[PDB]
């Protein structure tokens, strides 16, 4: 358990800000919503503020706050994300789309007042102009995944490896290979975890009254993989 | 893929679809400027599925009877979640016989 954990015992407002650049196409996204870590529950709405999003919304779901995961009581000593709070952590990823381009992301996740903020810069290169991504061939939905977490003692943080499965309209599934590293922003002690995983499930939807390009996200994340 | 027509209610969601149809039709101009009044029964929708073995929901299609400027129109609207903008006015014809 940690002092950081005490900041998540109720409903927490969330802001998400992303600046992106994919094959030179520049875009910005703002998101708002809230998280309730007691139930591993996230509710977020994202709006593309620069017009039409040049990549499919599902490809950005993992980039758009694992501190809202529900860690079962017997596992709470393994919750790095909340222990890094309020000072926060940096989350870096490489995301490799099978036989297409890749995203590189850097995010800072921290409290600003009572708000959990995720500020992201994203760089995408080597995408095929009529591939699944720039050609918008992904179904608008999202699969359930298990994300394995392990300690990275030398960076006083964690790392994760996982594959995201994106449904493709023609019936195939395209894998997005995620390599992730998280390191605390502050200098204080953090909880470093034994090996475990996060079990995720996400539902994507639309706001019928919204005229801008957007995504509504409902997500549940639960930690598992450690016996009690 | 696409399922069968099902009756839906004429609540706010449906009335807003009506409003959308009239606003879109107003952009073309083959009729004079229309003023939305109401969607009347029956309204119906069919589910649209991705064309593959998963067959998950891609969106919906709507067929509405819409009163605008005191005339009854048939409006067909498609909703496609994969591509922005999602709502498109497919057809808008009138006046038509009352259902």
């Amino acid at each position: 358990g940690s002092k950081g954990e005490e900041l998540f015992t109720g409903v927490v407002p969330i802001l998400v800000e992303l600046d992106g650049d994919v094959n030179g196409h520049k875009f910005s996204v703002s998101g708002e919503g809230e998280g309730d870590a007691t139930y591993g529950k996230l509710t977020l709405k994202f709006i593309c503020t620069t017009g039409k999003l040049p990549v499919p919304w599902p490809t950005l779901v993992t980039t758009f706050v694992q501190c809202f995961s529900r860690y079962p009581d017997h596992m709470k000593r393994h919750d790095f994300f909340k222990s890094a709070m309020p000072e926060g952590y940096v989350q870096e990823r490489t995301i490799s789309f099978k036989d297409d381009g890749n995203y590189k992301t850097r995010a800072e996740v921290k409290f600003e007042g009572d708000t959990l903020v995720n500020r992201i810069e994203l760089k995408g290169i080597d995408f095929k102009e009529d591939g699944n991504i720039l050609g918008h061939k992904l179904e608008y939905n999202y699969n359930s995944h298990n994300v394995y977490i392990t300690a990275d003692k030398q960076k006083n943080g964690i790392k994760a490896n996982f594959k995201i499965r994106h449904n493709i309209e023609d019936g195939s599934v395209q894998l997005a290979d995620h390599y992730q590293q998280n390191t605390p922003i502050g200098d204080g002690p953090v909880l470093l975890p034994d090996n475990h995983y996060l079990s995720t499930q996400s539902k994507l939807s639309k706001d019928p009254n919204e005229k801008r390009d957007h995504m509504v996200l409902l997500e549940f994340v639960t930690a598992a993989g450690i016996t009690h | 893929g696409s399922g069968e027509w099902e009756i839906i209610d004429i609540g706010p969601f449906t009335q807003n679809l009506g409003k959308f149809a009239v606003d879109e039709e107003n952009k073309i101009g083959q009729y004079g400027r229309l003023t939305f009044n109401k969607v009347i029964r029956p309204s119906m929708k069919k589910t649209i599925y991705y064309a593959n073995s998963r067959g998950m929901i891609k969106g919906y299609e709507y067929q509405l009877y819409v009163y605008a400027s005191d005339k009854l129109f048939r409006a067909d609207i498609s909703e496609d979640y994969q591509h922005y903008p999602h709502r498109k006015l497919l057809r808008f014809n009138g006046p038509v016989p009352p259902p």
